[PDB]
């Protein structure tokens, strides 16, 4: 039943600026349960931090996660030209692991 | 090394059923945790099932008693049997403990 | 005294009918507060 | 110009983002060194 909110839908930043997901939790997640995924347009789901705040394996430093409870917050420090996807949290601290809708990074 | 192949995909009419291939290399299926991952068109992921490597399995409430995920260990093969199909269920399924992912059409 | 960390204290008022020294007499000091202090101590001075 | 301040103010408004909002943090902090321990807990007794 947790459905994770993420705004903007949209975001159109130019390369080198600071890049923030948001995703709140209609619940308070413990332990922060956020999970990030990264999907390139015809690419599959790619996983960049969990545990909202331990980044995937081999993914950039640039990618950051913030939040706790009913916040979780995704940093991009330094934007890249490969970085304009769509990125979807997931929230695993129920058994119905739910995600969310995606925000659009554009150009 | 390490790769998911996912197979079983296509077309399918309503209310019929289907049964997932997630070929694994190098990866013990029956010793990690095991999931499928579905995504519409133009819609977020949704977990619909988990397979624990001890043997537990759990499937999501859109799918519970409907779907059915099992693991051949005599072929290292991760399974997702999916009965009563229908337009709601079209998504794309990739298989991950990510694999490559695999449309279902309904 | 001071021993273990805890600074033992015993006490007794007592009448009196004297005016030069200490009297013949008997009786003992209850203990009275107990701190933990922790601290050594190897000095000290009165207060008047 | 190379010059900064290493101090800057929290902007705390009601609009604020959920995790740009003041949290009062209370950090409990405890020690057992050798000394007596001196803050405990008030254990409940029964009937005699």
């Amino acid at each position: 039943e947790i459905v994770l909110t993420q705004s903007p839908g949209t975001v159109s930043l130019s390369p080198g600026e600071r890049a923030t997901l948001s995703c709140w939790a209609s619940q308070s997640v413990s332990a922060s349960y956020l999970a990030w995924y990264q999907q390139k347009p015809g690419q599959a789901p790619r996983l960049l931090i969990y545990g909202a705040s331990s980044r995937a394996t081999g993914i950039p430093d640039r990618f950051s996660g913030s939040g706790s409870g009913t916040d979780f917050t995704l940093t991009i420090s330094r934007l890249e030209p490969e970085d304009f996807a769509v990125y979807y949290c997931q929230q695993y601290g129920t058994t119905p692991r739910t995600f969310g809708g995606g925000t659009k990074v554009e150009i | 090394q390490v790769q998911l192949q996912q197979w079983g995909a296509g077309l399918l009419k309503p209310s019929e059923t289907l049964s997932l291939s997630c070929a694994v290399y190098g990866g013990s299926l029956s010793g990690y945790y095991w999931s499928w991952i579905r995504q519409p068109p133009g819609k977020g992921l949704e977990w619909i099932g988990e397979i624990n490597h001890f043997g537990s399995t759990g499937y999501n409430p859109s799918l519970k008693s409907r779907v059915t995920i099992s693991v051949d260990t005599s072929k290292s093969q991760f399974s997702v049997k999916l009965s009563s199909v229908t337009a709601a269920d079209t998504a794309v399924y990739y298989c991950a403990r990510w694999g490559q992912g695999t449309m279902v059409t309904v | 005294k001071n021993i273990d960390g805890y600074f033992k204290i015993y006490s007794k008022h007592t009448p009196i009918n004297l005016v030069r020294d200490l009297p013949q007499g008997f009786s003992a000091l209850e203990p009275l507060v107990d701190l933990p202090i922790g601290i050594n101590i190897t000095r000290f001075q009165t207060l008047l | 110009f190379n010059c900064y301040f290493p101090l800057q103010s929290y902007g705390f408004q009601p609009t604020n983002g959920v995790g740009y909002q003041p949290y009062r943090v209370v950090v409990l902090s405890f020690e057992l060194l050798h000394a007596p321990a001196t803050v405990c807990g008030p254990k409940k007794s029964t009937n005699l």
